[PDB]
RNA sequence: GUGAAGCCGGCUUUCUGGCGUUGCUUGGCUGCAACUGCCGUCAGCCAUUGAUGAUCGUUCUUCUCUCCGUAUUGGGGAGUGAGAGGGAGAGAACGCGGUCUGAGUGGU
């Protein structure tokens, strides 16, 4: 009884019926990764991705323009906690791609190497992102940078990041909480000031949307790294 | 044209596809109309019951305020009531403070 | 809707940090605020007038500001006093 | 080097916990079912 | 074939939309309860009366 | 479950059978081949069910098709063809589904 819709970004879909959920094809058909339900069309099973938990599905559903993580990517996640929003990027990327997940917690890296046991793609890192170089043996040159890590000097972590594993061109994906950079300033101008810092670095901001309906004070900021000239 | 996407599809911010995406794919599943008006039905009954089960737990949550509240009351140490009971709240009270012995 | 969607140039919208501001604000509070004891130039360069064997009057004598109307009718009444 | 980094050993692992009880409950409704035929079997022989 | 003319069709003739009361419920219950996640007759009437009147 | 009816052929074998198609040929009602292709005719042999159970039981969508052909809006038939749906068994993930209380007891 379920109608499929395909999405503006490859290997997203939009799933309708009986319920209204934004959906990724499912890597391990049978299994659910956090409790999110999964429905079948005909052979194809697909998950639910809530955008009440997920940030990058809140930035889909709120009209971002590119998000650049597409099948046979590799893409470096910092900030990767228990896993659920990298559950979906292995789902995109698909056998071809590789997914980093950078978490420094114990207790949500757990989550991960149970994760990472059932997905061959998905590479568990159980390390500090603010040093990059403790790792380097691990991560090859990679395609998009996703970062989540909500933390006051979010720019330089990306940054360090970015020079020593992201290609030229590359894209970041990085998202801002407004009163995590600093709680008594207004979110537009918080925003703002962290334009200013990425374009310090060679980093071009292209674009830049509100995560309003799903959470409160959140920007997600998409731009190139070293554009080719 | 910065998107790519038909002006129509503007208007839809959750899913604007792009012009050669939409000539190249094809909806799936249901396509007809009378099935169209069945989803849609759909639609409602399960959001009307999201919402009448959170409206559910703002009254479960008041309740058992208020009977926590009464149980405080079983205290002989000596109180001042500074608001009175409310339907969303219960009455707000000040204890005198004695150490426990 | 047009006013949801905005184009700017990357170099136009960098502005004055709100954060800076405050920070200049708190420096102009702490030095020159309510609570100090502060004078002017005018009045601190008079103090020298008043003890000189010759006393004079302020440095700057013409408040140019004080006045502007009630200047011009002086000039009237003077102009009428001649006849 | 994720189990290295979450100190996860051969000694913490207690998954050999919950393996062996559950596997100790199998065995002895196998136990169980298994006398029985022996008693039910040689009783039609030396029942006393 | 092309199906850009069948997939315009499908993608906005089915506009439906939930109520504004439903919506605003629901986007309440997920902000939480905490502390920080949560949000014809005056004095002068009476006094000269009385000064008037029974003063 | 029912309970008495079904089916009617083969191999030898003459008349040096005919009727045919399909390729090549041909001056020529010319030949050459192929048939898992039909209709016989002439005699001989062989085999020739059932109460110890004859007869009789299936939805949908489709294709692999095929023959008549109402070839134009067709119809059927044969498909170990695919699935959908139904029955039985063996697994996996998830759900029902929510983990008592909270300051007094004993001796004198």
């Amino acid at each position: 009884n379920v109608m499929v819709e395909p999405h503006r970004h490859e290997g997203v879909f939009i799933c309708r019926g009986k319920e209204d959920a934004l959906v990724t094809k499912n890597l391990v058909p049978g299994e659910s990764v956090y409790g999110e339900k999964r429905v079948s069309i005909s052979k194809i099973e697909y998950r639910a991705w809530n955008p009440f938990r997920s940030k990058l599905a809140a930035a889909i559903l709120g009209g971002v323009d590119q998000i650049h993580i597409k099948p046979g990517a590799k893409v470096l996640y910092l900030g990767a906690a228990s896993g659920t929003t990298v559950s979906h990027v292995s789902d995109i990327v698909g056998p071809d791609g590789l997914v980093y997940a950078v978490e420094f917690s114990h207790r949500s890296g757990r989550d991960l190497i149970n994760l990472a046991k059932k997905r061959t793609n998905i590479i568990p890192v159980i390390e500090d992102a603010r040093h990059p170089h403790k790792y380097r043996m691990l991560i090859a040159m990679v395609d998009v940078i996703f970062a989540d890590v909500a933390q006051p000097d979010q720019t330089r972590i990306v940054a360090l990041n970015a020079h020593t594993f992201l290609r030229n061109g590359g894209h970041f994906v990085i998202s801002i909480k407004a009163n995590c950079i600093d709680s008594t300033a207004s979110a537009e101008a918080v925003f703002a000031s962290e334009v200013k810092k990425m374009q310090q670095e060679n980093m071009k901001p292209q674009e830049q949307l509100t995560l309003e309906p799903y959470e409160r004070d959140h920007a997600v900021v998409v731009g190139v790294y070293r554009p080719p000239p | 044209t910065h998107l790519q996407t038909a002006p129509e599809l503007v208007d839809r911010v959750f899913n604007r596809p792009r012009i050669e995406t939409l000539q190249k794919e094809k909806v799936k599943g249901v396509t007809n109309q009378t099935g169209l008006k069945r989803i849609a039905k759909e639609r409602q009954k399960q959001y009307n019951c999201l919402t009448q089960r959170i409206e559910r737990e703002k009254k479960l949550f008041v309740i058992a305020q208020k009977i926590q509240t009464r149980k405080d009351l079983m205290d002989k140490t000596q109180k001042v009531k500074v608001k009175k009971e409310t339907v969303n709240s219960p009455a707000i009270y000040k204890f005198q403070s004695r150490r426990k012995r | 809707q047009n006013k949801s969607y905005l184009a700017v140039r990357l170099k136009d919208q960098d502005l004055r940090d709100s954060r800076q501001q405050a920070a200049q604000a708190f420096i102009h509070n702490s030095l020159y605020g309510p609570g100090t004891n502060r004078t002017t130039v005018n009045k601190f360069l008079s103090l020298a007038n008043k003890r000189l064997p010759v006393k004079r009057a302020a440095v700057q004598f013409l408040n140019n500001a004080w006045g502007i109307q009630k200047k011009q009718n002086a000039k009237r009444f003077k102009r009428r006093w001649m006849v | 080097l994720s189990r290295y980094r979450l100190k996860f050993s051969a000694d913490k692992v207690d998954t050999m916990i919950v393996q062996a009880i559950s596997l100790l409950d199998d065995l002895d409704k196998e136990l169980n079912n298994y006398i029985m035929r022996c008693r039910e079997w040689y009783g039609w022989h030396f029942p006393e | 074939r092309d199906h850009l003319r069948v997939n315009l069709k499908f993608l906005t003739r089915t506009r439906s939309t939930v109520a504004e009361s439903v919506s605003q419920q629901i986007l309440r219950q997920n902000r939480g309860r905490k502390a920080c996640d949560r949000p014809v007759f005056t004095e002068e009437d009476f006094q000269k009366f009385q000064q008037e009147y029974f003063g």
